[PDB]
């Protein structure tokens, strides 16, 4: 019988710098997630990235200096014919229809949106993210 | 650019749980170079033992899944999920991940004649309300692993026992996944 192996590799993106007004740029590639091991046929709706903030469709990053500076990110990817697709993030998809994941592995891009409260401060921001895959 | 690796392997991709059996065993491997806590949950008529335990780098252990209570239907299969989680000017971003690897726990009466692949061909199809609808007259989940319509790939889903499921629209072709987790033969029908 066939094991259910799941792997993830996270590659960090370029350094982020706050600009002169206090915003980070939007659409910045925070980093790249490669999901692997799943059996061909596994679909985008069967992958759910969750975090403690639990904001539907976004992963929330929080400062570690006790001022609760936050920004959000989306998680998105491309299918074989270049449609934007996305896994569930806190239970909901931001873009695309449900699709079969690419054979072998699928890359997803973690991309900055913005801060709803705004002015960010320099320092370290973190998130702890669970990736649930529901195997067929 | 620094990378971080994560991985959890379950020794099978589905559990067929004979209704009223004492229990079954499932192996978990931590395929990584650091220790993890393995956190196992079912989505309490089943218990997973141990629900949380330390699994050292590169090690494998076994979970016991045991029916401890729960009444369930005697003419049809039932479905639960076993989920196994491995818990490991500048704006510095630090993210940690954890994989939660989920598989089907199919509760199956012993009495039911045959297995799923004997009934794979019995799926019937209609188009309605902008949707492609499969009907499953068997007592088993038909866990479709590959599905096409008009020759275009459709993201698959199981069809529940004695029931239906509805697919968005993109001749029907499908393969179910069998009890050993392999892809089964291709069937094809006009709607």
């Amino acid at each position: 019988v066939e094991p259910a192996r799941i792997t993830l590799t996270y590659k960090e993106g370029a350094p982020i710098t706050i600009m002169d007004n206090g915003n980070i740029d939007t659409e910045l590639l925070v980093g790249t997630l490669t999901l692997g091991g799943y059996k061909t046929g596994t679909t985008s709706t069967s992958v759910n990235f969750t975090d403690a903030a639990g904001d539907p469709m976004y992963l929330t990053f929080t400062s570690q200096d006790g001022n609760n500076h936050q920004f959000t990110t989306k998680v998105i990817g491309k299918d074989s014919r270049d449609f934007d697709i996305s896994p569930k993030v806190n239970g909901e998809n931001l873009v695309g229809d449900d699709v079969v994941l690419a054979t072998g592995s699928q890359d997803f891009f973690v991309r900055s949106i913005g801060s709803k409260g705004g002015k960010l401060a320099a320092g370290k921001y973190t998130d702890a993210v669970t990736v649930t895959v529901s195997n067929q | 650019f620094a990378s971080k690796e994560y991985g959890v392997t379950i020794g099978e991709s589905r559990i067929i749980y004979p209704l009223d059996a004492a229990g079954v065993m499932v192996s978990v491997k931590n395929t990584q170079d650091y220790p993890v806590l393995i956190q196992s949950r079912i989505y309490d008529p089943f218990v997973v033992t141990p629900p949380l335990f330390r699994l050292d780098a590169k090690q494998q252990n076994s979970l016991r899944i045991a029916q401890a209570g729960g009444v369930f239907p005697r003419d049809k299969e039932s479905l639960k999920w076993l989920c196994v989680k491995g818990i490991p000017k500048d704006v510095g971003v630090f993210v940690q991940f954890a994989i939660n690897n989920c598989i089907k726990l199919l509760v199956r009466p012993n009495e039911l004649k045959g297995t799923p692949i004997q009934f794979a061909e019995n799926l019937s199809w209609k188009v309605d309300g902008g949707k492609l609808i499969a009907e499953n007259p068997s007592p088993f989940y038909m866990n479709i692993g590959e599905l096409t319509f008009g020759g275009k790939s459709i993201p698959s889903h199981y069809i529940p026992p004695k029931s239906t499921w509805a697919f968005d629209l993109p001749n029907v072709s499908w393969r179910i996944i069998n009890d050993q987790g392999g892809l089964d033969r291709l069937y094809s029908k006009n709607v």
